[PDB]
């Protein structure tokens, strides 16, 4: 109920959005037979919409006066599924990408012509490294403590 | 002679200073001039807090004032204290800025240097303890608005395993 | 000026145009000249002229006090050169601090111009952000193109 | 896209909680944070309780004027 | 009423006492340490500006510490300031 | 002197020249002109080219500094 | 030796002289040596805490399921309100005491001679904290029995320790996930598996 | 062939392989787990 | 017109002047390099500023260096 | 042309949000974008981007992520090529979306 936003499980305009989209998809449904592929696909999209709205209701999303879910990023424990848990889920993958790429560039750095390994990606080397970014939040922390994360100028 | 035995003591404080335990993890006292100013200010903060804490618990044990008009008492305070503080600022010898002696040292406690060093250690230890005690007073008055320090000690001694800091430090 | 010299400044905030004032006529007006009642005039949806008067007065006190800061021909005041050579942090984080900066600004007209345009642009955006929200002119909030 | 797919309920709408907090920190009761000026018990509200805050509150809460607009995603 | 003629003279005499007796040595120390407002390593008067010429005539006081008229203006500007601050903050019942 | 004056052929060297592309970057000395009249004898060979697609440049003795490795 | 999967040589930065090595470091975490030392102490402490955990869960659930004592489920065990003390006090007391323990362990790890030399007063006991080893402190306080008085030539004992502890950690992860998707105790899940093993497993949870 | 695999490991071929695999992953996730705005597990 | 300058980092490879389409440059003897020659710029009045000279100087940054300056009819390359 | 052709006949590509013609309005805005993005290339020059690239290459070399294939700003002729192709693609896809939605809607 924060920021003047009513939850979507007890919002009027949210249910109105639901009803309006369902009537829109049903207006496009009285043009085909109820057993053919178009009508079946339209009914599947209808159930998709209804479950979508009900899932946004049951997660405790906050729907404003416009009747759309307004995500809360401030750090409220009820709304960590909005930003903070998927934010950690992001940063874990993003640091995976960065860490496997960095360890790859460091792996090829001791090559005769390293640039050809950035064009012709050494798939065995990367694949042996591709899972080494699973542990990036600890390996990077140690490389920061040991001094191996940041390079020295010389 | 170390705040956490095992941590490497920095190079700039090693035990020689009166109250040296090697607690400079942020590296504030790196340069010597700031270090000297810091120990001066430390002694002054210490002496003010040690003047304060017996001016808190003694009114609370008997008076129960809870340690809680302007344009005259404020003026007399500023006049009486700015004079002393600037006259203190006008000294340039640092060991005499921390420990003037002379007209400030009657009773001859500063007559023997070894006992002078031991008493400087005593001053700084009791003073750090009193600074902690005053910060405790302030935060215990912030958390509990309308209670006294000795009142809080009675609250602890009543049921210590149920009335402690934990009630404020975690939400539960 | 009895209230001003006698210190009884509160006598200048006695009848602060008590909410029925028509801008340009004595109906619902008052006698105050300097107020801090804040908010907007109800007719104009603008700031009170007494608030602007007290405002410019207060910042006049501040600027007239601040303009007696820097050293001049009368023996007192600050030298900005030593203010800058004194603001060098021990620790070497900033390094040599603001040393030699008075000479590289005062000789450099482009540095003066850059700092001036910095401040001017920020306060111009401030003029915009505060004239749209806190209009200080009568009947400018209700007209919408200006 | 979510509008182009007729699904405006799927949009990324982040309510500006921090600017709304500053607004409620100045007397705007349109969010219900009740902090430092919308809370009557706040000492900041108690200090200027008799100086400017009546006019400033009936100004900032009045949704016709243009200071501290009701902001959204 | 705080007797607006008594508080103001009181605060002015207070500022002058705090100036001459309590800290003039600190103020004159900081004046001599900050020094003149030099440009390119020299005073403005030493750089060709005929109009600076720090007025030693106005500074030549025979008060035995050196409390010149400018320091009298300084301590007394602060005095009247604190006086009217007290008077105004005491006028309204806030 | 007729013996070498500069770094050894192969000594990885750092560049102190502020206007070069490889400033504060290591190199690899491939030659040192032993003529005691040229101004920039130290022929270095770096690993990554400059903007002109060149990996080598002459440097002076004072515009160069060998690393501890 | 036998290093955790045949057909792969162990990494050259760890081999032989370490508590239950077996050469499993495919993700290059013990590549740096001081990192490996820190991780060894981490592993030992983790495994010992996990062993105490598995004992304190299996024993309590043997008492619970059979019905010797009415102890709560491991899942719903933290919210037990004790009469003499409160959890709000217990967290703070744990913080204090385990801080005095773990910071001492740390300052020994970074400086082995510490906690026993000078001004390290713990009720006059500045001798039981000699350490003798990283991760294996010894002394009358920590090993009163002293089964392994020596510790370098105690590879059997340390190997038993680390193997039982790796297994206890894996069993603790079992307790974490097995009782978050089934919402019962470990012994309940076991006797559910030992009635119809081919019909009650992880994937028989629909 | 060694050179055919050398070409398959080239940056564009491997990029389109990687992004086709990735795109199939995200696509099948947004079909099996469509219309997702909030992470409800341990919410 | 333009101010062409040759600095002492020149190796005497004769590309600056073999690239220069307006005869601005010329190689002269010198004792600062293994080739014993350095470029000079006498005919800067004929310098258009095309910087083909310094697009062919193989040094750390440059040895030849063209400074754009007072543009006349011949530095602007006008047939009218 | 601005009123009766552009403004008016672009009332079926922008109002086509939630319709079957919604990819047309999507590419209307997108081709607008790609055209404008092209203006970053046609207007700018290589030297600024090489200096910026060398700054962020310092930021990479600080973390041992210096790529051997040296990051170079686009060649000048390449900046012009990228500009003209994004400009043409954007203007042309704008027009394509506008025409197709306009003429499919009122048909
Ligand atoms: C290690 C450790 C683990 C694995 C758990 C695990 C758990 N504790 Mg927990 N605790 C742990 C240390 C501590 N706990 C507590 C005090 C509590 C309380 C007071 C509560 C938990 C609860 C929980 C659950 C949170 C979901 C989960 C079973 C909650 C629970 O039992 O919900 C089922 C709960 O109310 N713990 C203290 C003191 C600890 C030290
Ligand atoms: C403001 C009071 C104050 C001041 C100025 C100092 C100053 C000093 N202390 Mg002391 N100390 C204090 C309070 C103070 N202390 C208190 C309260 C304790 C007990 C908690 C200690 C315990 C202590 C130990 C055990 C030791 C010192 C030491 C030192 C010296 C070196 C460290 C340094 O540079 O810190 C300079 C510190 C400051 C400039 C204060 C900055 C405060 C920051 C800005 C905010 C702190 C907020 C905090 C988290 C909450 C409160 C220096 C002379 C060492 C020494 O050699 O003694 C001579 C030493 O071994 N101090
Ligand atoms: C750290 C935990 C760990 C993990 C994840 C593995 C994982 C594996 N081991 Mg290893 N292993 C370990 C510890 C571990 N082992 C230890 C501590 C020992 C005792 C030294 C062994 C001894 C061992 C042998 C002897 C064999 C494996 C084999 C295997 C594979 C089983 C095939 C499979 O995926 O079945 C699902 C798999 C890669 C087998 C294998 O595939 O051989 C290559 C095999 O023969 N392991
Ligand atoms: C978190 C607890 C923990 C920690 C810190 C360690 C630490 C270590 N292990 Mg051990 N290990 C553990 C649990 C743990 N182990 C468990 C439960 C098993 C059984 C599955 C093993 C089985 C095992 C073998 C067989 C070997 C090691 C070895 C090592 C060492 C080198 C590898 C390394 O740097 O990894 C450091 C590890 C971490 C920092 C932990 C990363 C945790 C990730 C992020 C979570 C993944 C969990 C998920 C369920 C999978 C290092 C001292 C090697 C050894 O003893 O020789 C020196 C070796 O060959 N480990
Ligand atoms: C490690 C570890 C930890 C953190 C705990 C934690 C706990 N145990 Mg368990 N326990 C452990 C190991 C551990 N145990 C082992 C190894 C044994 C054997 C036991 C046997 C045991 C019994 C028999 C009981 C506990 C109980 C308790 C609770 C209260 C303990 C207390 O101080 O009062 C608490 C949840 C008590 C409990 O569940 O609350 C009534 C209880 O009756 N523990
Ligand atoms: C069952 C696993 C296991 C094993 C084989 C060991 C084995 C060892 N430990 Mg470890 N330890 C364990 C669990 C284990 N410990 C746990 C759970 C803790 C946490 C309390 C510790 C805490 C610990 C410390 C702090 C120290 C040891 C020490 C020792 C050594 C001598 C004591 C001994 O053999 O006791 C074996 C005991 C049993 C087999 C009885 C198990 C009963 C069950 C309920 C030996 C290497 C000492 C050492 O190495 O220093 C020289 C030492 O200082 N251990
Ligand atoms: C050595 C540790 C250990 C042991 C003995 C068991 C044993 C058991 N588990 Mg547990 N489990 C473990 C680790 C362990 N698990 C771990 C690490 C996880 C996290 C992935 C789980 C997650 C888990 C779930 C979610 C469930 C079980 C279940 C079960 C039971 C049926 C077997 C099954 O579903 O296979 C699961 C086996 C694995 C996931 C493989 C883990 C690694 C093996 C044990 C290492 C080899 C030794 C059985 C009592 C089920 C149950 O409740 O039975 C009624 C059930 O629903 N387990
Ligand atoms: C950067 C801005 C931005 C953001 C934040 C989003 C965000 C989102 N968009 Mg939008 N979108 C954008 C730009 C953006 N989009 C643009 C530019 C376009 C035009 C191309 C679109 C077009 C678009 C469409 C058409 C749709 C979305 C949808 C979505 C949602 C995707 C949820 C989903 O399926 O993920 C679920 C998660 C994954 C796919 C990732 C899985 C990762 C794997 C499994 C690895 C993780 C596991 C790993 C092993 C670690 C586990 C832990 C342990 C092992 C350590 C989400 C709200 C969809 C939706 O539902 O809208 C609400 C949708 O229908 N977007
Ligand atoms: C500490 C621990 C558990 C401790 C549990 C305790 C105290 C439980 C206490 C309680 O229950 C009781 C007793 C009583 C209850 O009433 C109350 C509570 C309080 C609830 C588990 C650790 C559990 C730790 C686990 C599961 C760690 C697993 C690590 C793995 C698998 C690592 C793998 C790798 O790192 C390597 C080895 C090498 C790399 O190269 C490759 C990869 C693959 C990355
Ligand atoms: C909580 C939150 C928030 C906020 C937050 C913040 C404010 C933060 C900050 C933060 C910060 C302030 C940070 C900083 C940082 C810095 C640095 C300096 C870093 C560095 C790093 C590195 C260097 C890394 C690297 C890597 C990795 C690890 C990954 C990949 C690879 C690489 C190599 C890249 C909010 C409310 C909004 C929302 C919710 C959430
Ligand atoms: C932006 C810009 C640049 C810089 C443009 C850069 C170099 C393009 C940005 C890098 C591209 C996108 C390559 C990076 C993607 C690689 C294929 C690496 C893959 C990494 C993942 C995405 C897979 C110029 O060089 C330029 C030159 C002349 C006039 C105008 C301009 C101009 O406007």
């Amino acid at each position: 109920d924060i920021s003047g936003l009513t939850p979507c499980k007890d919002s009027k305009q949210f249910a109105k959005r639901e009803k309006q989209q369902i009537k829109k998809l049903e207006s496009s449904l009285k043009l085909y037979a109820p057993e053919s592929a178009p009508a079946l696909a339209l009914n599947a999209q209808i159930e998709k919409t209804k479950r979508r709205f009900d899932n946004y209701g049951k997660y405790g999303l906050l729907c404003g006066s416009d009747g759309l879910p307004h995500l809360i990023v401030n750090g409220d424990q009820r709304h960590w599924g909005e930003f903070i848990t998927p934010g950690i889920l992001f940063l874990y993958i993003a640091g995976w990408i960065g860490w496997v790429g960095r360890s790859y560039l460091i792996a090829i750095s001791g090559e005769k012509k390293p640039a050809m390994k950035e064009i012709i990606i050494d798939v065995p080397l990367a694949s042996r490294i591709i899972f080494r970014g699973f542990i990036w939040p600890v390996a990077a922390y140690r490389e920061f403590l040991n001094g191996d994360l940041i390079a020295k100028d010389v | 002679a170390h705040w956490m035995p095992g941590e490497p003591r920095p190079a700039y404080l090693d035990g020689s200073a009166p109250g040296d335990f090697g607690f400079d993890p942020l590296g504030l006292g790196e340069v010597p001039a700031n270090l000297e100013r810091y120990k001066e200010s430390e002694l002054i903060h210490c002496r003010w807090a040690m003047l304060a804490v017996p001016g808190i618990l003694v009114p609370e044990a008997l008076g129960y004032g809870n340690w809680v008009t302007l344009p005259t008492i404020l003026a007399i305070e500023f006049l009486a204290i700015a004079f002393v503080e600037h006259q203190r600022s006008m000294e340039k010898d640092p060991e005499k800025k921390k420990y003037p002696g002379g007209a400030f040292d009657p009773l001859g406690y500063s007559k023997d240097p070894k006992k002078l060093e031991e008493l400087k250690v005593k001053e700084i230890k009791n003073g750090r303890l009193a600074l902690l005690a005053f910060v405790g007073f302030c935060v215990q008055q912030s958390a509990y608005p309308g209670t006294g320090p000795l009142e809080n000690l009675a609250t602890h001694l009543a049921d210590p395993w149920h009335n402690n800091i934990g009630d404020i430090v975690i939400p539960f | 000026l009895g209230p001003l010299f006698t210190g009884q400044w509160n006598l200048y905030a006695q009848n602060p145009d008590s909410s029925s004032h028509l801008f340009g006529t004595s109906q619902g007006s008052g006698t105050a000249i300097l107020t801090l009642l804040g908010g907007f005039h109800p007719q104009t949806q603008s700031l009170w002229l007494t608030d602007m008067a007290h405002h410019h007065l207060a910042i006049a006190i501040l600027f007239l006090i601040a303009g007696h800061m820097y050293r001049t021909n009368f023996g007192i005041g600050h030298s900005i050169k030593d203010l800058l050579e004194a603001h060098i942090p021990p620790g070497g984080r900033l390094g040599r601090g603001h040393k030699g900066l008075y000479d590289t600004i005062n000789n450099s007209i482009h540095f003066q111009l850059g700092l001036a345009l910095a401040s001017l642009g920020v306060i111009t955006s401030l003029v915009a952000q505060h004239m749209y929200s806190l209009p200080a002119y009568a009947f400018i909030a209700q007209d919408f193109t200006t | 896209v979510m509008l182009a797919f007729g699904t405006p309920e799927k949009q990324i709408l982040i309510e500006p909680i921090f600017a709304q907090w500053i607004q409620s920190a100045h007397g705007k009761t349109s969010y219900g944070f009740d902090v430092l000026l919308s809370s009557t018990s706040g000492p900041a509200f108690n200090a200027g309780r008799s100086i400017w805050l009546p006019g400033w509150l009936n100004a900032i809460n009045e949704n016709s004027n243009s200071l501290f607009l009701t902001i959204g995603p | 009423e705080l007797s607006p003629s008594i508080v103001i003279s009181l605060s002015t005499g207070l500022s002058l006492f705090l100036g001459r007796f309590v800290f003039f040595n600190f103020q004159r120390e900081n004046v001599a340490k900050q020094g003149l407002p030099e440009q390119n390593g020299k005073t403005h008067f030493e750089a060709g500006d005929d109009r600076a010429k720090e007025y030693v005539s106005l500074l030549k006081s025979n008060d035995p510490i050196g409390f010149n008229i400018v320091d009298v203006l300084a301590w007394g500007s602060i005095g009247h300031i604190v006086a009217y601050y007290i008077l105004a903050t005491s006028s309204n019942g806030y | 002197k007729p013996p070498p004056i500069g770094p050894k052929r192969g000594s990885k060297v750092k560049i102190l020249r502020r206007e070069s592309y490889w400033f504060k970057n290591v190199g690899s000395v491939v030659a040192v002109d032993q003529d005691p009249k040229t101004r920039y004898p130290v022929v270095v060979r770096f690993a990554k080219v400059n903007y002109a697609n060149i990996s080598t440049n002459n440097y002076a003795l004072d515009e160069v500094e060998e690393v501890a490795a | 030796r036998a290093t955790w999967l045949p057909g792969l040589n162990p990494p050259p930065y760890l081999d032989g002289n370490l508590a239950g090595d077996y050469g499993f470091d495919p993700l290059g975490l013990g590549e740096d040596p001081e990192s490996l030392k820190w991780y060894v102490q981490a592993e030992l402490v983790h495994s010992r805490f996990a062993m105490l955990g598995v004992a304190g869960i299996l024993f309590t659930d043997l008492l619970r399921t059979t019905g010797i004592r009415n102890l709560p489920v491991w899942y719903e065990a933290g919210a037990v309100k004790f009469d003499f003390a409160s959890t709000k006090t217990l967290i703070v007391v744990q913080f204090l005491l385990m801080g005095f323990a773990e910071t001492k362990r740390y300052m020994d790890f970074v400086s082995p001679g510490s906690q026993a030399k000078e001004g390290s007063f713990f009720f006059g006991l500045e001798a039981a904290l000699e350490g003798l080893e990283p991760g294996y402190p010894g002394g009358p306080l920590l090993n009163p029995l002293g089964l392994a008085k020596d510790v370098q030539n105690a590879h059997d004992w340390k190997l038993k320790e680390i193997k039982n502890g790796r297994l206890a950690m894996m069993a603790m992860l079992g307790f974490f996930v097995q009782a978050s998707v089934t919402h019962t105790g470990p012994i309940d899940n076991l006797v559910e598996h030992l009635s119809n093993p081919w019909h009650k497993t992880i994937i028989q949870t629909l | 062939m060694r050179d055919l695999k050398t070409y398959l490991s080239v940056a564009p071929v491997l990029s389109t392989l990687w992004f086709g695999s990735l795109a199939g992953l995200l696509i099948e996730i947004n079909r099996l787990f469509p219309d997702a705005l909030t992470f409800p597990f341990f919410s | 017109s333009h101010s062409v300058k040759i600095y002492d980092t020149c190796i005497g490879c004769t590309q600056c002047v073999r690239a220069c389409p307006t005869d601005v440059l010329e190689m002269i003897p010198w004792d600062g390099c293994k080739a014993k020659q350095i470029a000079s710029a006498p005919r800067t009045e004929d310098c258009v500023g095309c910087k083909r000279c310094e697009s062919a100087c193989p040094t750390d940054f440059l040895s030849v260096r063209v400074y754009l300056w007072h543009e006349t009819t011949r530095s602007m390359g006008l047939a009218y | 042309w601005l009123r009766d052709f552009l403004w008016a006949q672009a009332s079926q590509v922008i109002q086509s949000y939630g319709s079957s013609l919604s990819a047309y309005g999507l590419f209307f805005l997108g081709a607008h974008f790609v055209w404008a993005f092209s203006l970053m290339f046609l207007f700018s020059g290589r030297g600024y981007w090489q200096e910026l690239i060398e700054s962020i290459v310092w930021a990479h070399n600080k973390l041992k992520v210096a790529p051997a294939t040296q990051p170079r700003a686009l060649s000048i002729i390449q900046g012009r090529a990228v500009g003209v192709t994004h400009y043409l693609l954007g203007g042309i896809a704008t027009t394509w979306a506008f025409f197709l939605a306009r003429i499919i809607a009122v048909g």
